[PDB]
């Protein structure tokens, strides 16, 4: 078993965050510094995000070690992921919400039905806390509990492009994301993203409780928003680069609006309906922690 | 101090793999962890349960 800090697993360098960004292993707030926003007439309000349901649904009795990070990630970031919600298998989270059950979630992010040897656990309590939320993604296909797909957007802007007075207003204008750009960028960049070991933050997300809380949530807003970026551009509507002068801008169109599109795209990862209605339940489920 | 002599301990997988499921199936409590902060008789508390 993995200890916790008095800080998140986060706070361990087995956790770090980082996409790479000229030749070296930027931090995802040194990323986020090359990003710069136009502003259009349009305005995004944020309207209340609706409580996640009462219902964790059920951990089919599945006799194998699910890797779920690996489905998380891939069903937020993937490059390829589609029919996310055919198998079903993000119902297991709640295999992990019962007090003293045997399963343990790995650092693999893989959730063992029994604690096993050799193979390092996240703690159990942690997982709980974690599980009694994050097993939701398991009824984000179903009718009656899914999510909003498309107000929850709104929250993705304020949380990435808004300015900390826009983010006091609760409405900051759509905007238009821009950044000097290395040929496939933002493919390099998801990918980047999907190997980052999520859990982690989810489960210091959901674990953590008074100031060792919100020293959390300022030192992970740039990771939570690399996040958001990432799928910000599964769903934009338009993702262009512009010439200026021998350098090259990849702009996306636009930060905070999803368009609901599915045909792919080189650009970026694109969302068959499954993934959205995945990313909204997630979202949905993340930005009630986040704001509490 | 021999070699015999000492402070025993084994790893976490040696425990799992063999003394703890004798230790659930002979109805005692999960042996304490000793923090460091740990008083010697709440280890003697320990392995009397």
């Amino acid at each position: 078993m993995l200890q916790q800090p008095t800080g998140g697993y986060t706070t361990l360098e087995q956790f770090a965050f980082t996409i790479r960004n000229d030749g070296t292993n930027a931090t995802p707030t040194q990323f986020l510094q090359l990003l710069s926003y136009e502003a259009t007439e349009n305005e995004l309000v944020k309207k209340t995000i609706p409580t996640p349901e009462t219902h964790l649904p059920s951990a089919r009795n599945v006799p194998g070690n699910v890797y779920i990070e690996d489905a998380i990630t891939q069903a937020l970031f993937g490059i390829s992921a589609q029919n996310v919600n055919a198998h079903g298998y993000f119902s297991r989270l709640s295999a992990l919400a019962l007090p003293n059950t045997s399963a343990r979630l790995g650092l693999d992010g893989v959730i063992y039905n029994s604690e096993t040897i050799n193979i390092p656990f996240y703690d159990p309590a942690a997982v709980a806390n974690f599980a009694a939320t994050y097993a939701k993604l398991g009824n984000a296909s179903t009718p009656r509990y899914r999510a909003d797909m498309i107000d929850i957007y709104a929250h993705v802007g304020l949380e990435l492009a808004g300015t900390d007075a826009e983010r006091a207003a609760g409405v900051m204008p759509v905007k238009r994301a821009k950044f000097d750009s290395w040929e496939g960028s933002l493919i390099s960049l998801s990918r980047d993203v999907v190997n980052w070991k999520i859990l982690a933050f989810l489960i210091d997300l959901c674990s953590l409780e008074g100031e060792a809380l919100r020293a959390f949530k300022t030192r992970n807003r740039d990771v939570f928003r690399m996040m958001l970026f990432i799928m910000s551009t599964a769903v934009a509507a338009n993702v262009v680069n512009r010439k200026v002068t021998k350098r090259v801008d990849r702009v996306l169109e636009y930060i905070g609006v999803n368009s609901m599109r599915t045909a792919g795209r080189t650009a970026t990862i694109t969302y068959d309906l499954s993934r959205h209605e995945f990313a909204a339940k997630f979202l949905q489920l993340t930005f009630t922690r986040w704001n509490a | 101090d021999d070699l015999d002599e000492g402070i025993r301990m084994t790893t976490y997988d040696q425990y799992l793999s063999h003394i703890r499921e004798r230790l659930h199936i002979t109805n005692v409590p999960d042996p304490i962890y000793i923090t460091g902060a740990s008083t010697p008789d709440q280890i003697a508390a320990s392995v009397q349960a």
